RNA sequence: GAUCUGGUUGAUUCUGCCAGUAGUCAUAUGCUUGUUUCAAGGACUUAGCCAUGCAUGCCUCAGAAUCACUGCAGCAGGAAUCUGCGCAUGGCUCAUUAAUCAGACGUAAUCUGCCGCAAAAAUCUUGCGGCAAAAUUGGAUAACUUGGCGAAACGCCAAGCUAAUACAUGAACCAACCGGGUGUCUCCGAGACGCCCAGCGAAUGAAUGACAAAACCAAUGCCGCAGUAACACCCAGCAGUGUUGACUCAAUUCAUUCCGUGCGAAAGCCGGCUUCCGGCGUCUUUUGACGAACAACUGCCCUAUCAGCUGGUGAUGGCCGUGUAGUGGACUGCCAUGGCGUUGACGGGAGCGGGGGAUUAGGGUUCGAUUCCGGAGAGGGAGCCUGAGAAAUAGCUACCACUUCUACGGAGGGCAGCAGGCGCGCAAAUUGCCCAAUGUCAAAACAAAACGAUGAGGCAGCGAAAAGAAAUAGAGUUAUUUCAAUGGGGGAUAUUUAAACCCAUCCCGAGACAAUUGGAGGACAAGUCUGGUGCCAGCACCCGCGGUAAUUCCAGCUCCAAAAGCGUAUAUUAAUGCUGUUGCUGUUAAAGGGUUCGUAGUUGAACUGUGGGCUGCAGCCCGUGAAAGAAAAACACGGGAGGGGUGCAUGUCAUGCAUGCCGUCCGUGAUUUUUUACUGUGACUAAAGAAGCGUGACUAAAGCAGUCAUGACUUGAAUUAGAAAGCAUGGGAUAACAAAGGAGCUUUUUAAAGGUUGGAGAUUAUGGAGCUGUGCGACAAAUG
RNA sequence: AAGUUCACCGAUAUUUCUUCAAUAGAGGAAGCAAGUCGUAACAAGGUAGCUGUAGGACCUGCAGCUGG
RNA sequence: GGAAGUCGGCAAAAUAGAUGCGUAAGUUCGCAAGAAGCAUUGGCUCUGAGGGCAA
């Protein structure tokens, strides 16, 4: 039914300057959700800066030199999400998209047989025609036959070059996670215990690598590595640490008097 | 033309609505089938979605399943004998979901002799397979009785105006004791 | 229609538009400092008054908390940056007592007064309006420019100008 | 909520008492409202008992809510 | 900044109102306005009527060209038409409406084009005259030509040509695994062979979609019962294991119809290598995403001179059905007599709802047609087609009210889209330029013969709404002459801009380029100045001036306040503890009912509790008794734990390439276990707006940028508050709800009588364990 | 394809009833703002005043109050 | 066509049974009231409801 979006009503993790125009680009249905995305126009021209304005951003997607999951894409509303990887081999960039401490989305430089692989959380299970198990992945791929201990909310190791899984990783006590949703996203922590109330809201505790405590609801949590020594992902500069905005107020302002 | 909504109802209070937006096409409804007796006569309808539904005027063969044997058979409708709602629908011989009907017993008195080798098979041959699921079995004499006679009671268990079928499936224990005694 | 850009007011007309102690004291604030019109000397009234209740709610309601030391610091810097406030006095306390001639002595126009570029609060305020005088190789044409402390040794006469 | 009507088959009506808090005032009001829920055979409660619903598809013009479990008095 | 002043008396102290005073992105009007930046703008009255013009189309290397089309030399560009997609979005307005909306939620009651990741083994076709194998399939229609009808009409007729990714038809062997039913052969029940059916999806019926100690008989496996997933050979582990809080759901097997709504390898189009290598496009099945429809947990104006409303005439519910995409009195038949209401139903009246704006010490009062979100409408009222989606209006049909052209036969219209008019009013712009930016659509990247549309949107004009910055000089000389500086203004190789504009930057130019609007008794700053008039003219928001000496009228001079602004009118906030919850009055100023009884409602007495010992440190069975017993526990689940802690065997017809060297975790059944409210934390909680972190856009109103030297700052864009309702959890002092009304109120110990056997199918006895009539040993008892 | 018959949705017109807001009218009644005829009240106002009621500026009877 | 006839609707016409719905001012609360007004009705073939005495 609707087409547009009104530039006031984009998402705030966007950069969008409510003077430039009324309008921002809608993205279309696909592998995540509108409110969770982020359409390659606004990756190739608002934060590379590779296109002056849209008129060149068209130039460069429709020839399909940006690739998204070793595939061209050549539509700016595609919704490019969490965990995925973009390369353009003209200029030899390859990408992740992944949260920062604070919220915001950031794009996390890679390196070769990196940049081969993706980490995807188990949304739904089910049995397809010939009895045959399907799992269905948080950016909408569908894996016919899956490890068979895979459960929902689990993570699985896959590899976009060559198109199947290799590793799986459980989520119980005792592993790393990163919040992707709520108040505390970006945050890398640790699960201490799990609450499960049935029919209701499932509550997470998790602790920092400093000793901080939090909780979010289950669905927010994306596990992504045994413990945080040894995780399967590049993290952003922060390690997911945040810190108290007294003393960040403080160090910013002594590095500015320096700077000069 | 015909809604669904809930718009031209009194509240529980007894008031009345002020309706204050026009009919939408999402709450229509329509003209029911009347499904009847005769020669097939059916006739689509392009539902929501593209979809369609099989609106059936006219029916007079369906399947109809012996559920104690677990089989079916196509048979033939004779009658309507009895319908819950009124019993002006059986005067007009109209055919709806759950109403009892008589169909044609001819095609499983004949299941009946080649399975379990008893006739209400010129040679007996080395197939005697007979006596090997004829016991610990036995039939009901309510369902014998009216299998000689020609005719036997059944159930329709489709929607004739939905999908344009008459399937059902045959009465048996205390079922066909209950319509038994109304009948009389 | 569509349209975003912000804009908001900057001075209040007082009430009892006629009394007479206050229309005296305002008489030799104007002519001291050369100002032109009445609105200026209640534009300084606004800012100042900001400036107090942003400390008195700050003051003792949260005591020592977040709030507290979170821009409890930021206005003692603004304050101290500009010369509103004394360096030795470093508690909220002490930004109370801020009048409004200690703002007005803080401008462009008083400034090159006092400096010797200008003899009189009016001929500085024609120089400034003649770009006959620039901050930091910066022509600047406003007598109200609050000239921040760390600049107060870089004002001297413009390079493009005559002088 | 508790029985408040069993004059109906297989129905019921269960009142809920709770208090509004006006903010001007600074006190309390006293609210009551009215829910028609279905009762199975499974159950007998008696006008003044108290019941635990839960929520269904709509079963009728007004029923949305099915007697779960009943508290004797 | 938590503030007041004048008026009732001859004076005085009160109650009380009137008047003064400040604000308003609140309008209108009058007199004035040098410069620049930023902005609202026919809502109010008439959801009144509208001439004219424009507002939605789309072609790449990659769907159909024989223009009787254009260049040159078959190539290229190709008008027009067929085909596929879009036109259900955007824009405008606020008439309706007590539901709609806000926060929070459900669909396990459903539909879903474009987009993402996936799946696919049915269907005897073709050529030849039984043999072959890369399927060389068929009919018709536009554009075009001929003849035309009509006054015209986004009006029409007939004949003749021919395309497809339009329409229709249709592919055997390559090519497997598995199952059900049945006829003739061999061995003694086993095997072989022949035949019928066995694809995705749909309808009906039947199963699966788990559980939580020995003898006897018939048939069976292995050496007589020790090993022991299951299975009569090719396959000796080719599923004994779906998900959820929960399912009649996912999926599998059997039977009948299927298919009697459906299902091509588009019988498709382009390139690169020398034949296979790619890029597109399309049908069916399935589930993510984007949506749609339905449902209701708490909140939501005034009015009693509106107290009863509904009632098989559907009102509340039940049964079987119909209809729908789906649940449902949504609807047909039958049955019962219910549902709502002084905690305000029903009726009447004014209003689109929020995010938010104004003002305010706190508590509050008031506004919200208008930029973002939701709802509704297109002159009024109905009905419908196409489509994934409409009860569509720059779609169709009919009626009513207006209205246009005509040759009188007939045919048309819908500006609450953009500009423009007429009326209406106290009240609101140009019949302008452009797709350069932001976006939408789509057969689509830009360039090359070769430029998609867009009154959405942009940007100029008009425009003292409102909001920032700022000109109308300066320094001296003895009162009257000396300097310097220039901005308005006029120009510029130029800069800006889609082109313009503005702005910035540079240069011929002064001491008329000359500021107004209200006042001068008091409130309230400022004349005892001078003429004229004489209760006349007039002033005066209130009190009050004028009757021949006017502090107030009409003028001159002087002075006062604000100043490129200043008066007047009408609404609103504050002043106002003059609506009083915080926080008002009631003997005499306004106001206690003549006196009682009484129902909803509001309010309601005390009690179940000093812990001790050695400001601290650590410990106590934390009154007294009595020392594993005594004052969440306890059975059972290997389909529970990536069966958790505390080279030698085993097999070998093995891809066995394997296998081993006391409390918790999970799920199930029994046992009695107490809420609400208040309070502390945690989770979840659009932007714009408000509070504020950083930053010299020359300052500021702003904005989120920028700063430093083939690039760096890993650049930055931090945080906070946001009614009420809902989720998880800690505490028990003050309270609430519910129940009773006080006479419906031992344990333990043995003895006695009874009523897993290899597996699968029947039969039997014993033993549990409970259940009673006995007997026995021990221990308590809040009342011998 | 046109065309018969029925059921359903239902514009429009006519008539009858309910509710809300406005409207004319001979003639009568009742208030407010700007010459004559009498003093009912204020002093014991020259009959002390006042409240309810009944009858004929007001007067009289009955019961009450002091605001005598 | 519809009282224009005539002193005057005199005389004639006109309404009409039963059942369902509906019904004004006024009032001595009994009425006014069959106020006024609107709808249905045949024939045929069927269906449902309404009872007694004998075990
Ligand atoms: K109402
Ligand atoms: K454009
Ligand atoms: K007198
Ligand atoms: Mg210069
Ligand atoms: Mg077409
Ligand atoms: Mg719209
Ligand atoms: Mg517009
Ligand atoms: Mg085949
Ligand atoms: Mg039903
Ligand atoms: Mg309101
Ligand atoms: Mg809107
Ligand atoms: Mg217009
Ligand atoms: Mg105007
Ligand atoms: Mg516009
Ligand atoms: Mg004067
Ligand atoms: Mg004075
Ligand atoms: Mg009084
Ligand atoms: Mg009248
Ligand atoms: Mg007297
Ligand atoms: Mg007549
Ligand atoms: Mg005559
Ligand atoms: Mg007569
Ligand atoms: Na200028
Ligand atoms: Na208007
Ligand atoms: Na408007
Ligand atoms: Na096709
Ligand atoms: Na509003
Ligand atoms: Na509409
Ligand atoms: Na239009
Ligand atoms: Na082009
Ligand atoms: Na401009
Ligand atoms: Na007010
Ligand atoms: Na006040
Ligand atoms: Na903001």
């Amino acid at each position: 039914a609707k087409k547009h979006l009104k530039r006031l009503y984009a998402p705030k993790d966007w950069m969008l300057s409510k003077l430039t125009g009324v309008f921002a680009p809608r993205p279309r249905p696909g592998p995540h959700k509108l409110r969770e995305c982020l359409p390659l126009l606004v990756i190739i021209r608002n934060r590379l800066k590779y296109a002056l304005n849209a008129r060149e951003g068209e130039m460069i997607l429709r020839q399909g030199l940006v690739h998204v999951d070793n595939h061209p894409r050549r539509d700016g509303k595609y919704p490019a999400g969490f965990m995925d990887v973009v390369e353009i081999p003209k200029t030899g960039d390859r990408f992740r998209l992944m949260y920062d401490v604070k919220g915001r989305f950031a794009l996390v430089n890679l390196s070769e047989a990196e940049a081969q692989i993706k980490l995807m959380k188990v949304v739904n299970l089910y049995t397809a025609t010939g009895r045959v198990p399907v799992a269905v992945t948080h950016d909408g791929h569908r894996i016919r036959y899956p490890d068979p201990h895979t459960s929902i909310g689990d993570t699985i190791v896959y590899n976009v070059k060559e198109k199947k899984c290799v590793d799986l990783i459980k989520n119980r006590q005792g592993k790393a996670v990163i919040v992707t949703g709520g108040a505390n996203r970006g945050r890398i922590g640790e699960i201490v215990k799990v609450e499960c109330h049935p029919g209701a809201f499932n509550i997470a505790h998790l602790k920092d690598a400093s000793g901080a405590e939090f909780a979010t609801r289950a669905a927010n949590i994306f596990v992504i590595g045994k413990d945080l020594n040894n995780l399967q992902v590049t993290v952003p500069k922060q390690q997911g640490l945040r810190m108290n905005v007294i003393q960040e107020r403080e160090e910013r302002l002594i590095a500015a008097e320096a700077r000069k | 033309g015909i809604v669904r909504s809930r718009l031209h109802k009194r509240k529980i209070t007894g008031g009345k609505t002020k309706i204050h937006r026009k009919r939408m096409k999402a709450e229509l409804g329509r003209l029911p089938a009347n499904t009847r007796l005769g020669a097939r006569r059916v006739s689509p309808v392009r539902a929501r979605g593209g979809n369609f539904k099989i609106r059936a005027l006219r029916l007079d063969t369906g399947n109809f399943a012996w559920a104690s044997e677990a089989i079916a058979h196509r048979v033939r409708l004779l009658d309507v004998v009895y319908n819950a709602t009124s019993n002006e629908l059986v005067r007009t011989k109209t055919l709806v979901k759950n109403c009892i009907v008589a169909v044609d017993a001819a095609p499983f008195k004949r299941w009946y002799a080649k399975h379990y080798g008893i006739d209400l098979k010129a040679s007996p041959k080395l197939q005697r397979e007979w006596t090997r699921r004829r016991r610990n079995h036995r039939v009901e004499k309510a369902i014998a009785d009216q299998l000689r006679e020609g005719r036997v009671l059944a159930r329709i268990t489709s929607r004739p105006g939905q999908s344009g079928r008459a399937d059902g499936i045959l009465l048996e224990g205390a079922e066909l004791q209950f319509y038994l005694k109304r009948l009389e | 229609m569509r349209n975003y850009n912000n804009f908001n007011r900057v001075w209040k007309a007082p009430r009892r538009p006629f009394e007479k102690e206050r229309l005296d004291r305002e008489m030799k604030l104007c002519g001291q400092y050369g100002l032109r019109c009445k609105r200026e000397i209640w534009r300084v009234n606004m800012t100042l008054s900001k400036m107090r209740r942003t400390a008195r709610l700050l003051l003792t309601l949260p005591e020592n908390h977040p709030r507290r030391l979170l821009e409890g610091s930021a206005i003692m810097r603004r304050c101290h940056e500009y010369g509103f406030l004394d360096e030795e006095k470093d508690k909220l306390d002490y930004v109370l007592s801020l009048t409004v001639p200690d703002i007005l002595e803080r401008r462009l126009q008083t400034i090159v007064f006092k400096a010797g570029l200008a003899k009189s609060v009016h001929h500085a305020r024609v120089l400034i309006q003649q770009r006959h005088i620039a901050v930091a190789k910066q022509i600047v044409t406003i007598p109200s420019f609050i000239v921040r402390v760390s600049s107060e040794r870089h004002i001297a006469f413009a390079d493009a100008s005559p002088f | 909520g508790v029985v408040h009507s069993t004059k109906m088959h297989r129905t019921i009506i269960i009142r809920r008492n709770y208090l509004h808090f006006i903010k001007k005032y600074q006190r309390y009001q006293k609210r009551h409202k009215s829910l028609a829920v279905h009762c199975s055979p499974a159950f007998d409660p008696k006008q003044g008992d108290e019941v635990v619903i839960g929520q269904c598809r709509p079963l009728s013009k007004t029923i949305r809510y099915n007697v779960l479990e009943v508290v004797s008095k």
